[PDB]
Parts: C-alpha cells; structure tokens; sequence
C-alpha cells in the first residue's frame, strides 16, 4: 500500500464537519473521521470501498 | 463552539444549518431566499435547515428548504482559503421573523476590539469531540490585523480577520464553518478556518464580509 496510507487522519484547518474515511494502518481497517473541508491529505476517502481499494493491499 | 454557551431561545434567528444527510456547515440568512456561507461548504444537493435551536429535531419548528443555486465566489482559492464565501438561493421563500429572520449586511468594516457574536453547532471541545444538540454562542472581540498576521505568518489576506482570544479556551470549531460573526447587528464575518480549536496564539480566522457586500447584492440581483 502507498506510504500515505500510514499517515494519521488529517482534519485540516477548515471548520466544517463532514465524514470521510481513512485507512487506520494499526487496525488494518478503513474507518471514519471528521474532515474539516480543506487541505486534505491522501489518506482521505469518500467511501470505505475507495479507501480499501487504495490502502487495503499489503 | 468551544468555551461558549447555549444561545437564548431564538436569539439567533438568522442562523441556519447546511445539510447533506446531516449538519455539516452553518450559514446566515440575508433575506427570504438567500443564505451566505463559506465557499468550502459547497456541496451538491444542499438543503438548508432554519428556525430551530435543536439540530436533531424533525417536524419541530424547523424548515427544510432545498438549495436551488449554490454560487461560490469565483476567486475562491481552496489552498490559500482566500475569498471563502458562498451564496445559496433557496428553492422557495422561508417564513421570516419569529424564529427565522435575516441579518443585515455591513455598511462599513468593523474595528479591532469590537465585540461580536459567533454561533454554530460545531465541536465544543478543543481536544476531544463533543457535538451539541442545541445552538451554541460565543462573545469574541475582533483582533488587530497585526496580531492576526503574527499568529499566522503569511496566511492572512486582506479578506480575512481574526477574532477570539490569544490565550485560547474560546473559539469556533469544526461544524461551525459558514456560520455568522455578528458585530453590532451586522454580519461582518463567516467562520472559515484556524489551527486546531481554541489553542493559544491560534485564534479563529473569518471571511471579511464587509469586502463582499457589492458582490452579494449584485449576485442576488442577477440570480
């Protein structure tokens, strides 16, 4: 999996509250987190499916 | 809103909630069919919720009206966050006054030190996570452009201003974006961004509405 998948979820500086998915490398599972709306990092997905397809593989 | 307090029942009638399945941004009603919010709050299929302090109640005193048009400022920059403002037209007119009234646009910009009212249904914890069921309010003064730029070197444009306390403890937070910053009965700011929430030397940054009055009026008149 890409190295960015190992980075912790990044909420960012903006202040909206929208649910996004991130790959939790420690749990080996894609989970949800609160994204702030701007300056998203790559470990930020709009669905568990996309998160898994991108970060699931070893 | 962190370090704030439960707003008085219907004390913030111009406050609205932008919904996309659930509350994600705040907004300010400027007339019967137009709402002002942050540009980063743009999403397709937005529905506006008005007139209800409690964000979860359905069939209470609230009104759900679909957005028919969502116009983001044409120069919004998602990297610098410059020009972070958006206009939303409601599909139908909302019932005004009682628990739903518009907020007047400024005729002139406010000054540092001016006390303002910030509100929203955002996070109430600076470190943890606790979203409220009722609308929260906060009294915060506008900070000098000088201390704003010192707090965020190279990040503050002429279309932004800081409000809050450098000591931390009081500030807007995730879930408050797009919300109003009212100073002396005038909409001078829009919740935009900040480094974390309620952190020392990291005050909230807000869109400077007084700089877009002309854009707002002309946009509303042409659409």
């Amino acid at each position: 999996r890409p190295d960015f998948c190992l980075e912790p979820p990044y909420t960012g500086p903006c202040r909206l509250r929208i649910i996004r998915y991130f790959y939790n490398a420690k749990a080996g599972l894609c989970q949800t987190f609160v994204y702030g709306g701007c300056r998203a990092k790559r470990n930020n997905f709009k669905s568990a499916e996309d998160c898994l397809r991108t970060c699931g593989g070893a | 809103i962190v370090g704030g307090y439960t707003c008085g029942a219907n004390t913030v009638p111009y406050q609205v909630s932008l919904n996309s399945g659930y509350h994600f941004c705040g907004g300010s009603l400027i007339n019967s069919q137009w709402v002002v919010s942050a540009a980063h709050c743009y999403k397709s299929g937005i529905q506006v919720r008005l007139g209800e302090d409690n964000i979860n109640v359905v069939e209470g005193n609230e009104q759900f009206i679909s957005a028919s048009k969502s116009i983001v400022h044409p120069s919004y920059n998602s990297n610098t966050l410059n020009n972070d403002i958006m206009l939303i037209k409601l599909k139908s007119a909302a019932s005004l006054n009682s628990r739903v009234a518009s907020i007047s646009l400024p005729t002139s910009c406010a000054s540092a030190g001016t006390q303002c009212l910030i509100s929203g249904w955002g996070n109430t914890k600076s470190s943890g996570t606790s979203y409220p069921d009722v609308l929260k309010c906060l009294k915060a003064p506008i900070l000098s452009d000088s201390s704003c730029k010192s707090a965020y070197p190279g990040q503050i444009t002429s279309n932004m201003f800081c409000a809050g306390y450098l000591e931390g403890g009081k500030d807007s937070c995730q879930g408050d974006s797009g919300g109003p910053v009212v100073c002396s009965g005038k909409l001078q700011g829009i919740v935009s961004w900040g480094s974390g929430c309620a952190q020392k030397n990291k005050p909230g940054v807000y869109t400077k509405v007084c700089n877009y009055v002309s854009w707002i009026k002309q946009t509303i008149a042409s659409n």
